[PDB]
């Protein structure tokens, strides 16, 4: 009876785990490059951007 | 003093897509600071304009 009591709580704990562990997809990983760029003021020429 | 074909030609001339170009585009001896697109309306929309 006591082990079944613990099992019931552990089961509840399993439920909380799925709620406090953040959901994810693909872990971010170093893909060996970074993405840079720039937005210049509207109306700027390509020469200013360059 | 008009023909059907005069009327069709005038309608084709006066309801038409317009390419209006830009100011400050290449090539320039010194770098431009701005690139400015031009709008000119060519197409008609209402019975009144037609």
């Amino acid at each position: 009876g006591a082990v079944f009591a613990v099992y019931l709580l552990l089961l509840c704990a399993a439920g909380v785990m799925f709620k406090v562990v953040p959901g994810g997809f693909i872990p971010t990983q170093d893909k060996l490059y970074l993405i840079g760029g720039v937005k210049m003021p509207e109306g700027s020429s390509l020469a200013r951007t360059d | 003093g008009l023909t059907a074909s005069d009327v069709v030609t005038a309608m084709q001339e006066q309801n038409v897509q317009v390419s209006a170009g830009q100011l400050g585009a290449e090539p320039l001896p010194q770098e431009s600071d701005f690139l400015i697109s031009i709008n000119a309306q060519g197409r008609l929309h209402t019975e009144e304009e037609f």
